[PDB]
DNA sequence: TCATATAAAAGGCAAACGGAAGCATTCTCAGAATATTCTTTGTGATGATGGAGTTTCACTCACAGAGCTGAACATGCCTTTTGATGGAGCAGTTTCCAAATACACTTTTGGT
DNA sequence: ACCAAAAGTGTATTTGGAAACTGCTCCATCAAAAGGCATGTTCAGCTCTGTGAGTGAAACTCCATCATCACAAAGAATATTCTGAGAATGCTTCCGTTTGCCTTTTATATGA
């Protein structure tokens, strides 16, 4: 999907100008950052909510295994 | 509006090797994931106004972490 | 400015682990570097313990059995 | 030696916010301890042994730290 | 730019004496990247030792010491 | 053994590394010291190059890939 | 678990200890022998990931004894 | 005889564990060739260690130590 | 160095369960042929850049002496240490239902 | 344009959150006792600071030689496709080893 122009819609705000021209191997690179952070947060998430006996994950739980880590 | 759908999630969830995932969480999952882009253009635009180029996009953000 | 370990068996583990480590003359340990250390390694315990009191809490039951410090190191590491 | 008695961590435990404590943690806070300690006593004798000295002081200790993480 | 101060040729040569005899074009940036992240570690740990005997210059002891811990 | 890379050009490279990525303020360095550092880290491609080159000529192509670096970059620690 | 049998490996332990000529030198533990073969699988499964992966890379989906060779020359 | 302790198919498993899909016939040589050595080396280590204390009786700790 | 005991360690028996033989199956990998690519090789320019000689001055380094301070030891007394029953809160186990997740069909729709 | 894909609506399934029970092991306290830590002394070598001698590191200029770009070619090697055949797998049946469970057995720590 098209969501980068829904991504830059914030860093517009910031930078109060033309929105730079990314090249497609940022956006890959991006994606590729994304998706890798996604799975060690939810293989994070869910590690401990086995320990806690459950199967399946809550907001809670995630929430827990990002503040344990470094913010 | 809303660019998080939730085959997005499951698909990566999936590829986590989860089992189950609860529907209360795709609202955190957005959070989180609208925490880490900030961060990262955060670190980019710092990156681009810090240095004399505007266009180019600085590879030292891999070095933030 | 407290500690709660106490410190000749702190400083003799210390230096058993200094000579251990390196086959070398007893390295003198100067006063202070002792009392650092030990402020750091009780900081370090204390989070530790913080940490799996956590996963405790979340999981329900309050006992920290070790598989709790074990997997908290885990996720820290 | 390992002279870190059952009291000692129970009271650092306690400290921690750690209310009732298992009889096998132990063993595992003994370990942990050790490993932390062979790890920092060793970058801070490598330092000091740098310094071509052979006494240590609390600067090797918390450059050693610092090197740590 | 700096870091094209390791030039092809040069690569090619230790290659060259590295014993390999053809080489693809892609791996003169690969070689760049891991030159670059091998330089930042030991200058790093180098730079650290030298803080730790308080001079301003590094001097061969240090680095050969950062060079033992590297591992 | 003699020297590869040309001395000057690595110099330069450590000298702005050091001075930017470390937080250090105009650091001077010692000629012998630089060439430590020149001589480690030409061992250490060449080193690399050694063991690529092996999983190279055992995936039967007798050129070299990235793929082949990297593959070994990972195999070794 | 353990995917091999426990008294095989305790005898080629004994033999591999006898080989060392130092007369009577046998005082095995059932927690020294478990210890033991974890490592050893440990060392083992890593091994075979290594290789798998590197002929993988190769070009094949199956394994091979200069897979695992050269592996074991290239870690060490 | 004494090799033949480990047995065919338990390479095949410990394989499997290791993400291994296929397995020819002639890694089970190298396989126990590979085991023999790691056996002896740690083994070797661990024989040193005991001998370092004046009892031959080895312990948990002597094969931990010997692993570093 | 001798008693000795005792707790770790060596030895035997039945079950079943994993291993071995062998045959049918397939399918992966080795071989061959080929279009394609992309790396090499050679060479002219060449100027772009790295190597060599000179300086100076900031710095490192070897040493020398003064202090102190850390290693080693003697002593009291107090936080540790076992054990002890209790006991008592708490972790592990079992049921159930119900909200919540997985799944299937369809339709908008928006990504290319 | 247009076709894959996500959303909506059910629909059957399921696992988790609470309740009840049970045993289990950990907090607390008392006693004591006794082992180990805090305190105080004493000596020596080690660090610290200084002080000057030497030296070498940043800065400079100039020349020569190696990179580099560009070119064309070329052919070596690579990616691709097609084919078969040995080997790797699956399955079944038998059988030989393993493992729990007892039953001896003796090497070592403890005392003297």
């Amino acid at each position: 999907l098209p969501f980068s122009r829904l991504a830059r819609e914030i860093c517009v705000k910031f930078t109060r100008g033309v929105d730079f021209n990314w090249q497609a191997q940022a956006l890959l690179a991006l994606q590729e950052a994304a998706e890798a952070f996604l799975v060690h947060l939810f293989e994070d998430a869910y590690l401990l909510t086995l320990h806690a006996g459950r199967v399946t994950l809550f907001p809670k739980d995630v929430q827990l295994a990002r503040r344990i880590r470094g913010l | 509006i809303q660019g998080i759908t939730k085959p997005a999630i499951r698909r990566l969830a999936r590829r986590g090797g989860v089992k189950r995932i609860s529907g209360l969480i795709y609202e955190e999952t957005r959070g989180v994931l609208k925490v880490f882009l900030e961060n990262v253009i955060r670190d980019a635009v710092t990156y681009t106004e810090h240095a004399k180029r505007k266009t180019v996009t600085a590879m030292d953000v891999v070095y933030a972490l």
